[PDB]
């Protein structure tokens, strides 16, 4: 529901969260700066990828100002973001999808609007089956009713979802992984209205969040391989860093 | 070195 009682880690989440309008008016500024098009690739593929490094963009901006997040060094910043960095963007985009909701469309961060028929006839198979997919994971969330407490929670989740062993400030990364669930657990006992366990059913959806996320990854690898990515691409890069 | 680390240690 809403929160007489709200985690005090979810509070400060929510005024974390930066302004969609905002963001949404400087990614469109982003994409209007000319570019040199490669005449063998269609425009809207290159202002697409440029869109999602944008979006990546206000991902990381929002990181930064996280609690312990910035408390920690550059060194452990970048291993968290270089873990997180595709299912952050993916649960982005679902979100997206469970707040402004078509069935038969998607929405995308610039505000323009898709109709799955056009992914149909227009996007390959592995793309047309990420999007189908994704659009199965909203459509459980808002059956789970997921709202703005949560998902805020639940990015922060993501952020730290990783084996304490690749960082360097093992006990406040510990403790943060700790705090996170506690406050997700916390808050969905006190504000379920339902029967099922709307804690381990939100970190379902993470799993497959995730594994979303592999097959994203698999889709800018293969347009990697054929050089099909524009130069100097921060998802690419993302992408090639060195996994932990 | 990378677009990553000259993001993180921007000064905004
Ligand atoms: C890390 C994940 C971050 C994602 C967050 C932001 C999500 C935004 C999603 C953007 C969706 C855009 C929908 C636009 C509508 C649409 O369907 O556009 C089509 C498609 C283009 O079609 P394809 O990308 O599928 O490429 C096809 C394909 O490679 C064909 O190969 P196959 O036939 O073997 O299948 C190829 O055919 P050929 O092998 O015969 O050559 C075909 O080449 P050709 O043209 O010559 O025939 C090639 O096109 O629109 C695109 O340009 C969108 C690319 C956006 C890049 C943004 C980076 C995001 C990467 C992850 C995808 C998002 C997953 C969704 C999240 C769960």
């Amino acid at each position: 529901s809403g929160g007489p009682n709200v985690p005090e880690l979810i509070l400060q989440l929510l005024q974390l969260e930066p302004d969609e309008d905002q963001v949404r008016a400087r990614i469109l500024g982003s994409l209007q700066e000319p570019t040199k098009s490669r005449p063998d690739q269609p425009a809207a593929f290159g202002l697409l990828c440029r869109m999602a490094d944008q979006t990546f963009i206000s991902i990381v901006d929002w990181a930064r100002r996280c609690m312990v997040f910035k408390e920690l060094e550059v060194a452990d910043q970048m291993t968290l973001l270089q873990n997180c960095w595709s299912e952050l963007l993916v649960f982005d985009h679902i979100y997206r999808q469970v707040q402004h909701g078509k069935e038969g469309s998607i929405l995308l961060v610039t505000g323009q609007e898709v109709e799955l028929t056009t992914v149909a006839t227009q996007a390959g198979s592995l793309l047309h089956s990420l999007v189908l997919r994704a659009q199965e994971l909203v459509l459980q969330l808002l059956a789970l009713q997921l709202d703005r407490q949560e998902f805020v929670c639940l990015k922060f989740i993501i952020l730290f979802s990783l084996d304490l062993k690749f960082l360097n400030n093992h006990i406040l990364v510990k403790d943060a992984q700790e705090k996170a669930n506690a406050a997700l657990l916390d808050y969905t006992l006190c504000h379920y209205p339902h029967s099922g366990d709307k804690f381990q059913q939100l970190l379902l959806c993470l799993v497959e969040v995730r594994a979303l996320s592999m097959q994203a990854k698999e889709y800018l690898y293969h347009k990697h391989l054929g050089n099909e990515m524009p130069r100097n691409n921060l998802l690419i890069e993302m992408l090639q860093a060195k996994q932990t | 070195p990378s677009l990553l680390k000259k993001l993180l240690l921007a000064p905004a």
